[PDB]
């Protein structure tokens, strides 16, 4: 009931997070899948209403929604910001994440590593945005957040030195600026080493992005393999049924194939709809994460990484987005003795923004997230009431700065 | 025409397929009608043009 | 039944209870510090003072009304179990 | 335009919120359910393709997702912390929840 | 087969809804238990403690 623990050091750690944003856009045609360009099959299928119009409409909707997801995830900037030719960011090194002119498609190194890691009635529609353009969006976002902080997320980008920006972030996470300004080299070295560790780990993980591709490929393969099932008929080939029978009883062997293939197609469409809904939810989460961790600083716990979030970097992926969350992790704690308030001259004194700590003989005032003792004065404390109601009060003096200097 | 070579059907060939009736230009505007693979179609003037969509206005932050 | 099988959950109920107990112990002892890394112990009264400081109330209010706050919290906790002795949302899924 | 109201007292309130996290993991044998262990029914069902494979895949995915949901919801701590034997919590009483 | 397909589809939809609820529960745990939330009416009625 009278002991507290306060960290005396910290480590800068960067962690990754992968979120799928979109899936491959596919379209199917009944007249060539179910029928395979045969007039009699189309004539029989005309009796089944307009199921295929519904299927085509659903597939078109889920294809458009993919581009909508990509646009809402990546197109969150108006200008295309560029990093200055000279790169002096107070010792911080972003060479591994900035675009490289020599690399193909002007991708970054980590983007290149991520990209290297991973008919008959069926068509695949290319996405509206190519990989180069998504990479350009990511580069613009990276340059804007490097050279302007969060200002460009609310309007016109305002430049500011990077060290001062990270000082802003430290102030935001409850640590004073002097802690950062007196440890700039150590913080920069830790950040560089942590960035290098991510590169090393990736060069040696992308299961979530692999899963959607595998599921889509499996669904397409199952749909194709379903074409070789007789469904209790003579054969799975339309031409075998055509040129071996006249059409008063061959018409009975045809409709069975029609209903089987229709059932398979409807099942595929339903599964695609459910998968698209899940992908849309993931894309909404990714867009929210981008808007709240990249264009600003989030106070939500464990939303933009593990620890106290400082700032994040986005990176493009084949069909997703990869975030590099930079978090502040305290370490090397020593525990002391603590009192809720100090009684002096019959009055109780409370700390303005810190806590009272004692190393055994003396009492100090320090910030809660970093050990930095200070002499207790009347400038960092305020007075409220008398020292007989609060439980745990200890006796100590409060140094008034005015009295000695005046006399 | 989707995923069809232009020889199998003024005339412009893109990644999305073969496009007939649009004039390819060297400019870069905002996307009006999305064609696919970074190509968009718009009606300037009286006529239809096909171009590459422009991501946005270029801006370099005076950083020091 | 005829081909129907009910798989057992991977995490047995006492294991989930142990997770909940660990979470409660961490919250009571270290406040929110254990959620960002190593758990840092702190008296509960000062953690509650922090929490009042987070909602725009000066921390002296807690140090002057600790007994009243504790009594109100205990009364509310006691009222919770009486209110329990509802869960329709869980029953609907089953 | 010149009147304000300031509270002079406060109350501590606790409210319960209940959220489902998992379902019952069920797996159904397609062949035995459809046919009931008869060879002829299995032979006719073999003509229908691989529907049972897809059904089993979907059910297995749901079953795995249930455990993943439980792990995400609850396994958010690295070490199993234990409360001290004493209960000096400044007058707060957690006996009903410990 | 039709009955089994209907059952599987309904189970898939229910599982998606339950997964959404579980994600909400995980977020609520991370933001109300592991820290103090300033979001209004997210961790109860009033000012969350
Ligand atoms: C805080 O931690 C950092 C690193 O965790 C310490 O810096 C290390 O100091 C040792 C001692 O000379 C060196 O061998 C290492 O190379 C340093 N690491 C880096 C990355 O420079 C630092 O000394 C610690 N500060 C305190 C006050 O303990
Ligand atoms: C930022 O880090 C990169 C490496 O991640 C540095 O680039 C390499 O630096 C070494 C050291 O001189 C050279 O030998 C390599 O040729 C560089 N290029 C590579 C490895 O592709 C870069 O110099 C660092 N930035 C600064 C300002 O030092
Ligand atoms: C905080 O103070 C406690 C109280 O002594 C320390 O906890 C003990 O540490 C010793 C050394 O490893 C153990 O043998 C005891 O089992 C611990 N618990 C007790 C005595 O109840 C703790 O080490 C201190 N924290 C730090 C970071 O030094
Ligand atoms: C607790 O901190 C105080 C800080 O004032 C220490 O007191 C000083 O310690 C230094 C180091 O030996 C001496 O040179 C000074 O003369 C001491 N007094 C003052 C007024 O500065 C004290 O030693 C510390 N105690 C422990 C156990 O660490
Ligand atoms: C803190 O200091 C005050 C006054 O300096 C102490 O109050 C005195 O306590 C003694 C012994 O209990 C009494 O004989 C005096 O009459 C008290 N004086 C006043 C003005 O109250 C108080 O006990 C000290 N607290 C601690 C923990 O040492
Ligand atoms: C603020 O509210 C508290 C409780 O709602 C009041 O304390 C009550 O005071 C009455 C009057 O003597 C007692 O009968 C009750 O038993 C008290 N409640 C408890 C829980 O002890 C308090 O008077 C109100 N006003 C102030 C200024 O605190
Ligand atoms: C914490 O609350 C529990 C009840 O929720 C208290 O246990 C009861 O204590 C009263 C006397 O104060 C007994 O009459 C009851 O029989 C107890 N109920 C039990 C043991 O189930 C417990 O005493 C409280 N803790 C403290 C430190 O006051
Ligand atoms: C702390 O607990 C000890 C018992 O070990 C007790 O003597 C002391 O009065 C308590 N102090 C406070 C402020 O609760
Ligand atoms: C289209 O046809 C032309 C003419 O043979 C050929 O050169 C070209 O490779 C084909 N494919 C594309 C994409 O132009
Ligand atoms: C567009 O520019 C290219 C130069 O890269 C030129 O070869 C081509 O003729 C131009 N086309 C038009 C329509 O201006």
């Amino acid at each position: 009931n009278n002991s507290i623990a306060i960290p005396t050091n910290f480590t800068i750690s960067v962690t990754t997070e992968i979120l799928p944003v979109s899936m491959t856009k596919t379209s199917v045609d009944c007249t060539m899948y179910i029928c395979g360009d045969s007039t009699e099959c189309s004539n029989l299928l005309l009796q089944y209403g307009s199921f295929c119009t519904q299927l085509n409409r659903a597939l078109t909707g889920i294809a458009v929604e993919q581009d909508k997801n990509t646009q809402e995830v990546f197109a969150q900037v108006k200008q295309i910001y560029k990093t200055p030719p000279i790169k002096d960011f107070g010792g911080f090194n972003f060479s591994q994440i900035l675009p490289d002119p020599s690399k193909p498609s002007k991708r970054s190194f980590i983007e290149d590593l991520l990209f290297n890691k991973v008919f008959n009635g069926l068509t695949v529609l290319p996405p509206l945005l190519t990989d180069e353009m998504i990479a350009q969006y990511t580069s613009a976002l990276l340059a804007g957040t490097i050279t302007s902080g969060w200002t460009f997320g609310a309007g016109a980008a305002l430049q500011i030195p990077f060290a001062m920006q990270m000082a802003y972030r430290f102030n935001g996470i409850g640590v004073t600026q002097n802690v950062l300004y007196e440890n700039q080299k150590l913080i920069a070295n830790q950040f560089n080493s942590a960035i290098g560790k991510i590169q090393d780990s990736l060069s040696s993980a992308l299961g979530k992005l692999q899963d959607v591709v595998n599921q889509n490929a499996q669904a397409l393969n199952t749909l194709v393999k379903q074409l070789s099932s007789n469904f209790g008929a003579i054969s799975s080939v339309l031409n075998d049924i055509l040129s071996r029978l006249d059409p008063p009883e061959a018409e009975v062997q045809i409709d069975r194939l029609i209903t089987g293939r229709l059932q398979s197609l409807q099942t595929y469409v339903t599964q695609q709809l459910i998968r698209a809904a899940e992908i849309r939810a993931s894309a909404n989460l990714a867009a929210t994460k981008m808007s709240e961790c990249v264009l600003g600083q989030s106070k939500r716990v464990d939303f933009c990484g593990k620890g106290y979030h400082l700032m994040s970097f986005p990176q493009s992926a084949p069909h997703g987005v990869v975030f590099l969350h930079v978090t502040y992790v305290p370490a090397q704690e020593k525990n002391f003795t603590t009192a809720p308030a100090i009684c002096h001259d019959g009055k109780a004194h409370f700390p303005r923004e810190g806590v009272f700590v004692s190393n055994g003989t003396h009492w100090f005032v320090t910030q809660r997230n970093f050990y930095e003792p200070q002499i207790i004065t009347t400038d960092n404390t305020f007075v409220s009431g008398n020292c007989d109601v609060v439980i745990g009060i200890v006796n100590n003096t409060v140094y008034d700065p005015l009295q000695p200097e005046l006399d | 025409y989707q995923d069809v070579n232009c020889t199998e059907v003024n005339v412009f060939q893109t990644r999305a397929g073969c496009l007939i009736g649009a004039e390819h230009v060297n400019n870069s505007y905002e996307c009006d009608i999305p064609i696919g693979a970074g190509i968009c179609a718009s009606y300037q003037t009286q006529s239809i043009i096909a171009y590459t969509m422009s991501l946005g206005a270029e801006n370099s932050v005076a950083y020091s």
